[PDB]
């Protein structure tokens, strides 16, 4: 999955 | 509220203890109680709230994905049948996840967003609103799916508009908002080109503003810039 | 029981799904429901029950240790005061841990142990009884602490007596029982010499019986033997 | 901590 914060 | 009898300061203290003990469900319950005292949240308190619920919902999302994968395979050609149990349990986890998202969205709507006037608070909360609608969209399949997606988009867009007017391009909240809105475009809105454009423009505008920063601010901004680059590498 | 309306087989299936999703609280609730159907548990089902509760209580124990450490430091010289919150939250986690242990002990007493006649089931359940009393002993401080310790000892001793009469020295249940009873001696009963003697004798008697085993049984037994050696290395 | 299973 892509990075989120 | 089961936290109504506990002092605000004690709830914040116990949220920090719960974090140290990796008890994120408790952390979130303490922070919900703190929000429900009705006072605005400081910067530290806003981040305690977000850390707690991000960890809770992140675990639910991971579990939902495992169960959805199992359910998908069960419904392929070759599998004969194993009953309603996989769907039922995926639905149970899904309903619990939706409940947590609804709880967070409820705190934002009653009344964190409407009292948030400074960019650092208002952008932070609107980003959260976009994030929790995005998590609802990840599991949505019904008559309301398009409206859930548009609710996420609208919250992210309001946050973006404020962030571009009121924050420097290296502000970590502005960067994290762009990171997540870019992921929304890629994974939710079927808009990979918008996701890539947003990540690239955000990264480049931040790069150009790093020269204004102290060493500590530089560290914070470059950390999020590296996440933007990581996603760009994944997508190109 | 909130699981009273769900089929036994569906509860077992969902316990396995919960494990895949790393949802150990759900796993334990499904297995509790399965036990409460009143039928004996198969070997696989006994291990699902133990895996679920071991993971739940293991997380509680880790959190309790973090909080107890913070509480200890707060009560040293130099610390001025930070209020009742650390003690209160440590107590909250402690009470929840005790509740889980009491639940497991209740399942063993109503009525898993009394219906368990084969060594593989009876030793397994008595080991669990010793383990959950040991977890109660880790947090005990009151009039009943010595009785809690003796309840753990008594359960482990009955399991040990059966295991030595009815199982080969390489049986993984017998090995795991000895491993944990040895830890009980070291950490709970202030008996490090008994802990070391038990671990060494168990290891050596298992070594001498490995020649009778298939490759797969050898793998299972040597895995637990290595844990015995790891503890001996820690303690000597 | 020591190993248990
Ligand atoms: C993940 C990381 C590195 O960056 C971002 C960046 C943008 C957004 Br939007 C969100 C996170 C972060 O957490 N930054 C951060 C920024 C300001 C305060 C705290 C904080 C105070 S207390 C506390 C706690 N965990 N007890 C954490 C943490
Ligand atoms: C930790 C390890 C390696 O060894 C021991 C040894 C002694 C004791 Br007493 C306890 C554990 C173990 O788990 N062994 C084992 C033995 C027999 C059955 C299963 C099982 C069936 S299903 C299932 C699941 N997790 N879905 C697990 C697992
Ligand atoms: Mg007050
Ligand atoms: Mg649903
Ligand atoms: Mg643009
Ligand atoms: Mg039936
Ligand atoms: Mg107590
Ligand atoms: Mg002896």
């Amino acid at each position: 999955f892509p990075a989120t914060v | 509220g089961a936290m109504g009898s506990m002092e605000r300061a004690s709830l914040i203290q116990k949220a920090k203890l719960a974090e140290q003990a990796e008890r994120y469900e408790d952390m979130a319950a303490f922070m919900k109680g703190a929000v429900e005292k009705g006072e605005e949240l400081s910067c530290e308190e806003r981040n305690l709230l977000s850390v707690a619920y991000k960890n809770v919902v992140g675990g639910q999302r991971a579990a939902w994905r495992v169960l959805s994968s199992i359910e998908q395979k069960s419904n392929e050609e070759g599998s004969e049948e194993k009953g309603p149990e996989v769907r039922e349990y995926r639905e149970k986890v899904e309903t619990e996840l939706q409940g947590v998202c609804d709880t967070v969205l409820g705190l934002l709507d009653s009344h964190l967003i409407k009292e948030a006037g400074d960019a650092e608070s208002r952008v932070f909360y609107l980003k959260m609103k976009g994030d929790y609608y995005r998590y609802l969209a990840e599991v949505a399949t019904g008559d309301d799916k398009k409206r859930i997606i548009d609710s996420a988009r609208s919250a992210y867009q309001e946050a973006m508009d404020i962030s571009k007017k009121e924050m420097p391009p290296t502000n970590p909240i502005r960067l994290g908002l762009a990171l997540n809105f870019s992921v929304f475009h890629y994974e939710i809105a079927n808009s990979p080109e918008e996701a890539i454009s947003l990540a690239k423009t955000t990264f480049d505008e931040a790069m150009a503003d790093l020269h204004t920063l102290s060493e500590d601010s530089y560290k914070d901004s470059t950390l999020i810039m590296q996440l933007l680059r990581d996603n760009l590498t994944l997508w190109t």
